[PDB]
């Protein structure tokens, strides 16, 4: 142990520690090595992407077959300590650490995500985390990743819907994903007021969609010339009030509701 | 030969304390009687003050970083009986937490091996140690060993997370077992070795050799070793190497490395175990190595030329 | 205000309140005598005199909770003095939409 | 030219104006302003001149602004020859052209002073928070925000961009300009404001000489 | 109930000797919450090994 | 509806805007209105009254909810487009006449409902904004809808009279103030030395006081510099400040009024940390200007160790040996009260944090220019006055160890 | 009991012995550490909830003012939702256990599913 552990030091304080990995390879006991491994992939893992740094990696998993998840999870916890959330979300999920990695993407990428309207980047993480071998593994997955993934598929498909003249099946589909979705946006946890913001444009564009779609199902057979779409106020008023909406927001369409109320008791009489 | 890298000019208005290189030697945080942490990036020979991190009343004995999976952590304890963990958040430094527990100066803290979360060991001179635990939600969690030494508690150093040997004789299928030690040197003379059973801290082992104050008190790192290793100091000025080949025996056998003229203040290991470092009342630094023999040799005297 | 020149005395009181000659401590009681004339059913208050009017009690309510060290906040006088801020908000947000509507109505 | 090019009647003589302006700066046009008009006992005594001198020096960086970029890149390369030679024991060549530092020492003599008080040189000057005097309570024109004239941010745009990265050939040139953008008590106060700024930007990192070179703290702190 | 926080506050009523950490005033389960002061550290402990086995059973 | 559109647009240009009010429009209601808005946006704010007509149309129908809203609406558009003292006026008026109308609202219902600062309101009848390639850009199909309460109407409100009262003082400043944000505010009142006025605005937006107090040292070091023109112009900006007791006695300058302002300040606006005092502390040192004797014993009594600290960065060593001469005899049982400390350097007295590297600092600067006598002269009068208190402390040491060392027969 | 089971001042273990009683799932499982406690959770919190739907459709005087979440009382409950759920599960002892040859029996033998 001293001998291996004294050597590996040496070929650290030259910069060779990718051959410092080689000698701790050669400890007998197998708790040892690998903690001695993953402590030497910490310290000396470098988030940078240099042809030097590939050729390191590229010699520590093709020659020395060290597993490739090691190497990433270094490279995670590294981010970290620079501050770069991407980076670390990035690295959990090529690690294969997918509990954490959905813990991170949650807490802080999805709420600035959908704030700025990116949704593909949030789709890249939450579509691999959505495989139903690695959703098993992951704690909460249908009370946050689920609901932020849901919410993206709505979106593409509404922009799908707008650009196809589409069958009534795909219309059908998306209402019963978007009246889930509903139920579903009011049980994220929010710890920022940032999450709160974007659960609240979540809300408000979920109902946007619902008014829509629910427009959209009409047959196009109550063409009297001067009154808005009939949106079908029973199916509507249920959702929107359990939506979290801002108080200013919620007064609109509850102003909304009644007006429109008001115009369909005027309507059958 | 062991060469000078760098001078850091720390800007303390009274005498340091403590120096501690974060995990990937690129910050050093010092602490002094001047009642400040002042945190430095040093690269490439280069320092930059990055922070001045005030909060205590009095002297600040020791600083410890914790491990960067939770982030740019860094606990400080003082005179003032005060451990106040500092956090950094989008580069700005904040206190996170302040625990006031203790009746008498924390003289030491050291942070426990990550794989047991975010756990703070503390020994005071009102002769107790806390264990801080934080969970990641609601308030930090303490356990107080209360008399863990006659008259004051020095210093504490927690053991590795894997025992040495468990890597060798596992077939295949059983999780390493994580068993949560440290050891804390006092002015009744000794070093003890504390185990957490049954969610209760206990004295495990007694170590007695020192005639004196134990100063200081070291856990090796155990990189792939079947042997755990303690390094301790004393006001007595020995140094002792404490060794044992057998976690089940709970046998420590002590090896005097040496006497010195004067008292030690201070033992560190190296992060490969393989140097200790030793700092005595003669303001020398002295480092050590354990030659193929089991032999101790001073391998360096650092004389403070200028 | 007891000729009943009410326009005149209005703006005497404002110029009292606005020139910081008046003790901070008699600002509630400046307030207080202003009630009345805010409750007027003609609009002595203009939409400008009522904003200051405003900003006064404002400014007040901001020394308060300068000066009142956190151990203080528990003896039986603050509910009298809440009543009475809470009358005078109600009175301004009044005076304030009447006089809009009024200053309104002459500049159609 | 440049000005009438502006509007769409003439467009045969369009291009004739970079050219002409070439060969007029490479005739030392500035130095030439700076020594035979402006150093005359007489151009002072006409309000007049000074008005149609302050228009053609403030016209040149205004309607030609790639010219000044070009002059500006052309004393760099001069400034390095000037380092290099300095360097291998040489004269520096004979045939470097002066002609921003020319321009630089015009706009210093031109408003070096201001006999008919024109206040000419605040044009270069772009206020950066109004000045609260509550002593003029009397012209009945609440006229909040005027975003200063395209003119005055042009120009003010250039005094700034020529102290970014200051040479030391320009260091001489442009603090006498400055001496003379710095006559009258407006200009004086915004170029106390500019000095000022210049210094506020690093007081933690002792160990990166990184100050402008045009600072109250270089100046004070050499001293 | 809260053996050592009763005792505790009991000898607090009797001597008038400085600094030990603020605990609770009142016995009721709710005056931890309410207070948002701790019990004595013995009692707190307690109450987790109790809950714990509460659970089991 | 087209004959609706001609009716009220006929109405409104006979000025008959009476008969307009109190007509009925049984199930046109939302038509005329609609008719209304349109115009009031498509039409100049200045020449006609469509959104004063807006509000009295809904006032008389007591639907004070969408009264509110309209008066908003004009506030904002008021703010944007008409930059003028005269806007800025109207602008205070209708947050007022909305406040007032959500006033007469219960309090659950009232709320604004507002499309996100940055929703293109498309002029209706603008060409579609069609992009390089000629097509019609998508409709970005989300107004992202905000819902202001009474609490963001009265700091709007609040930020608009603070325009105003800019604007009034200076009404070349109206241009500037009609866009700025609470941040570049306070920093143009500052400016004016509208003091009260910005530390309003800074407690309705919380907001840090540190301009606050920088500006107002500033004013107070220009005046000290200053000629008797400046103290003339600092009557006006004094005057415009609430000093709750200006007894004018023809005795006190404009520059002891400015240090009295400072001083109620400090009182009323205590901070946490010494955050306020350093500010002021460091201006002052950063303008060469000697530190008034009543803040040096303030600060003396909060933190000595930061006062140590700032005399250094500004090499006054004479002031700094002064001040550890002092700490060092409050330790020493000698004016401890002047320095905020509870017990002198005993036995069971509590550790008072000692600022060594400062001190090491000082006796480095002190020591770095051997020529001056001047400086080995304090520099001597210090390491005595230091071994004094190294020897007290060992002696207090000892006396503690005994202490503890007496045995618990008890 | 739901309130209190949602109040993170209480003790996990208090918030779980209030979180089995008022048939909350959420609270109950942070404490749930092996197979057969997480089958028990999702079980217990089954029945609860069927058992308190059935008594508000049977009981037509029901006051609005006490709201349980609706996620609770709009459950739709199958036997297989629970075994997708505990596949779905972040713990991995939990997917350890689920792989042993009895619970595999003992989920098929519960689905009622010989084939």
């Amino acid at each position: 142990g001293t001998l291996h552990a004294s050597y590996a030091a040496q070929l650290e304080n030259v910069g060779l520690w990718e051959w410092a990995i080689f000698v701790l390879l050669h400890i007998p006991h197998p708790h040892i090595r690998e903690a001695g491994v993953r402590e030497l992939l910490n310290r000396q893992c470098v988030v940078r992407e240099s042809p030097e740094s590939l050729a390191k990696e590229n010699f520590l998993i093709h020659r020395l077959c060290v597993p490739a998840q090691w190497v990433h999870e270094a490279k995670a916890i590294r981010s970290r300590r620079d501050g770069d959330r991407h980076k670390e979300a990035l690295y959990l999920l090529k690690g294969h650490q997918w509990n954490p990695c959905h813990k991170l993407v949650t807490r802080h990428l999805a709420a600035d995500a959908v704030i700025n309207e990116n949704y593909r980047y949030l789709q890249s993480f939450l579509g691999e985390l959505s495989n139903p071998e690695h959703c098993k593994h992951i704690q909460d997955w249908e009370t946050a990743g689920k609901v932020y993934l849901d919410y993206i598929r709505v979106i593409d498909m509404l922009n799908l819907i707008q650009q196809d003249e589409s069958s009534g099946c795909e219309l059908e589909k998306l209402h019963t994903k978007v009246m889930s979705l509903c139920k579903w946006v009011e049980l994220i946890h929010c710890y920022t007021a940032k999450d709160r913001l974007a659960q609240s444009e979540m809300a408000k564009r979920v109902a946007n969609i619902l008014r829509v779609v629910l427009s959209l199902q009409q047959p196009p057979e109550s063409m009297s010339d001067s009154s808005e779409p009939r949106v079908p106020l029973r199916l509507l008023a249920p959702h929107i009030g359990r939506l979290p909406m801002p108080e200013d927001y919620a007064l609109e369409e509850l102003r909304g509701l009644t007006q429109s109320y008001l115009r369909e008791l005027i309507c059958d009489s | 030969m062991v060469s000078v890298i760098n001078t850091v000019d720390t800007s303390h208005e009274d005498m340091i304390h403590d120096a501690q290189m974060d995990y990937y030697g690129i910050r050093l945080a010092t602490c002094s009687s001047d009642r400040s942490v002042k945190i430095f990036d040093v690269k490439n020979g280069g320092q930059i003050l990055i922070a001045d991190l005030r909060g205590h009343d009095g002297p600040v004995w020791q600083v410890a970083w914790a491990h960067p999976m939770y982030g740019n952590i860094l606990a400080s304890c003082s005179y003032d009986r005060k451990v106040i963990i500092w956090k950094e958040e989008n580069g700005t430094w904040e206190k996170t937490y302040e625990y006031t527990g203790h009746d008498s100066s924390v003289n030491s803290v050291c942070w426990a091996p990550h794989d047991f979360g975010l756990v703070l060991a503390c020994g005071s001179s009102d002769g107790a140690i806390s264990i801080l635990t934080f969970t990641g939600d609601g308030p930090w969690e303490v356990k107080k060993i209360s008399n863990a030494h006659t008259i004051g508690c020095n210093a504490v150093s927690w053991a590795p997370s894997v025992i040495p040997g468990s890597l060798v004789d596992q077939p295949s299928s059983q999780k390493p077992n994580y068993i949560k030690r440290f050891v804390s040197g006092g002015c009744d003379n000794l070093v003890k070795i504390w185990r957490e059973e049954d969610g209760q801290w206990k004295e495990d082992q007694k170590l007695e050799a020192h005639s004196d104050w134990v100063r200081d008190v070291a856990w090796a790192p155990s990189i792939g070793l079947p042997t755990s290793t303690i390094a301790s100091c004393s006001q007595d000025g020995r140094v002792y190497i404490w060794t044992s080949d057998d976690a089940a025996t709970n046998c420590w056998t002590p090896k005097l490395l040496h006497k010195f003229n004067d008292v030690v203040w201070h033992v560190s290991w190296s992060i490969t175990a393989n140097i200790l470092a030793v700092s005595g009342g003669d303001n020398k630094v002295t480092l050590w190595k354990e030659s193929v023999d089991g032999q101790w040799a001073c391998i360096s005297d650092v004389n403070k030329g200028q | 205000y007891s000729q009943e020149q009410f326009s005149e005395a209005a703006s005497l009181l404002l110029s009292l309140m606005t020139a910081r000659i008046a003790p901070c401590s008699f600002w509630l009681t400046l307030l207080l005598d202003a009630l009345p004339l805010l409750e007027q059913k003609q609009v002595i208050f203009s939409a400008e005199q009522t904003y200051e009017l405003m900003r006064c009690l404002e400014d007040r309510m901001a020394a308060k909770l300068e000066s009142t060290s956190p151990d203080e906040i528990q003896k039986q006088d603050s509910s009298i003095d809440n009543t009475k801020v809470e009358m005078l908000r109600l009175a301004l947000a009044r005076n304030l939409a009447r006089a809009i509507v009024t200053e309104g109505a002459l500049q159609e | 030219l440049r000005g009438i090019s502006q509007f769409s009647e003439v467009l045969e003589f369009s291009e004739a104006d970079e050219p002409m302006a070439e060969i007029a700066i490479g005739g030392n046009v500035f130095l030439f302003l700076t020594e035979a008009v402006v150093g005359s006992e007489s151009f002072c005594t006409d309000e007049f001149f000074i008005r149609r001198i302050h228009k053609l020096v403030t016209d040149f960086p205004t309607l030609m602004p790639m010219k000044v970029k070009q002059l500006r890149n052309r004393a760099e390369e001069d400034a390095r020859l000037i380092q290099m030679s300095m360097q291998m024991g040489n004269e520096p060549p004979a045939s470097l052209r002066r002609d921003l530092e020319h321009l630089l020492l015009l706009i210093g003599e031109l408003y070096r002073k201001d006999p008919f008080h024109l206040e000419l040189a605040l044009e270069y000057w772009c206020p950066t928070e109004p000045l609260q005097s509550t002593s003029l309570m009397g012209s009945f024109l609440g006229v909040a925000h005027q975003r200063p004239p395209q003119r005055q941010v042009l120009l003010s745009k250039f005094v700034r961009q020529m102290s970014d990265l200051l040479p030391a050939t320009l260091y001489l040139p442009y603090l006498k300009m400055l001496r003379g953008l710095a006559s009258g008590p407006q200009c004086a106060h915004y170029c106390f404001s500019l000095l000022k700024a210049n210094g506020g930007s690093s007081a933690e990192n002792l160990q990166a000489a990184g100050g402008s070179p045009v600072s109250w703290d270089h100046f004070f702190h050499s001293l | 109930y809260w053996e050592n926080t009763l005792h505790t506050l009991k000898q607090r009523s009797m001597l008038s000797l400085g600094s030990s950490r603020p605990l609770v005033s009142e016995l009721d389960p709710d005056a931890p919450i309410r207070q948002k002061l701790p019990l004595d550290d013995l009692d707190r402990e307690d109450d987790i090994r109790l809950l714990k086995y509460l659970f089991t059973l | 509806l087209d004959c609706l559109r001609q009716l009220v647009v006929v109405l409104c240009e006979r000025s008959q805007l009476q008969d307009l009010v109190e007509f009925p429009y049984v199930n046109l209601h939302n038509e005329v209105v609609g008719i209304i808005e349109s115009r009031a946006r498509a039409v100049d704010l200045m020449t006609h009254n469509y959104y004063e007509l807006l509000y009295a149309f809904h006032i008389y129908r007591h639907n004070y909810r969408k009264a509110g809203s309209v008066m908003f609406e004009y506030g904002m558009r008021l703010g944007r487009e008409v930059r003028t003292l005269r806007g800025l006026q109207k602008q205070v008026n209708s947050y007022l006449a909305c406040l007032n109308c959500l006033r007469l609202i219960r309090p659950e219902y009232a709320w604004i409902v507002q499309p996100v600062s940055g929703a293109v309101y498309e002029r209706p009848g603008a060409s579609p904004k069609r992009n390089y390639d000629g097509e019609s850009s998508a409709v970005p199909s989300s107004s992202q809808i905000e819902i202001l309460e009474l609490r963001d109407l009265e700091k709007e409100y609040v930020l608009a009279q603070t325009r105003l009262t800019l604007a009034k003082h200076n009404p070349s400043t109206a241009a500037i103030a009609g866009s700025s944000a609470a941040e570049e505010m306070v920093a143009l009142l500052v400016q004016a030395g509208l003091f009260d006025t910005a530390i309003s605005l800074c407690q309705t937006f919380k907001l840090a006081l540190t301009s606050v107090f920088e500006g107002l040292a500033c004013k107070c070091i220009r005046l000290q510099q200053g000629g008797e023109a400046a103290q003339a112009e600092a009557w006006e900006w004094l005057a415009a400040n609430q000093l709750a007791t200006v007894i004018t006695t023809k005795e006190s300058s404009a520059t002891d009024e400015a240090w009295r302002l400072m001083i109620s300040y400090l009182d009323k606006y205590e901070a946490k940390n010494t955050l306020y005092h350093h500010c002021i502390i460091n201006k002052l040192l950063s303008h060469g200007v000697p530190l008034p004797n009543w803040l040096i014993n303030r600060y003396k009594a909060m933190d000595a160790a930061e006062l140590l600290r700032l005399y250094l960065k500004y090499d006054l060593l004479e002031e700094a040996a002064e001040l550890v001469l002092e700490y060092v005899d409050a330790l020493l049982g000698k004016g401890h009260q002047y320095f905020g400390i509870q017990a002198p350097l005993s036995a069971t007295s509590q550790l008072v944090w000692f600022p060594y590297s400062a001190i090491d600092h000082l006796r480095q600067a002190l020591g770095e220019n051997e020529s001056n006598q001047h400086n080995q002269a304090i520099l001597s009068k210090l390491q005595r006055k230091m071994d004094e208190y190294f020897q007290k402390l060992k002696k207090a040491t000892d006396d503690y160890k005994k202490l503890v060392q007496k045995p618990l027969r008890a | 009991c739901w309130r209190m089971a949602e109040d993170e001042q209480f003790n996990k273990y208090e918030r779980a012995i209030y979180a089995t009683l008022s048939g909350n799932l959420k609270q109950l499982l942070p404490v749930c550490e092996s197979w057969e406690d997480t089958v028990w959770a999702h079980f217990k919190v089954m029945v609860d909830s069927l058992v308190e739907q059935e008594i508000r459709a049977s009981i037509i005087s029901f006051n609005e003012a006490n709201e349980l979440p609706r996620e609770y009382l709009e459950a739709n409950w199958t036997l297989d939702s629970v075994f997708e759920e505990l596949q779905a599960t972040d713990k991995k002892r939990v997917l350890e256990e689920n792989r042993e040859h009895y619970h595999i029996i003992q989920k098929f033998v519960i689905l009622a599913d010989v084939d």
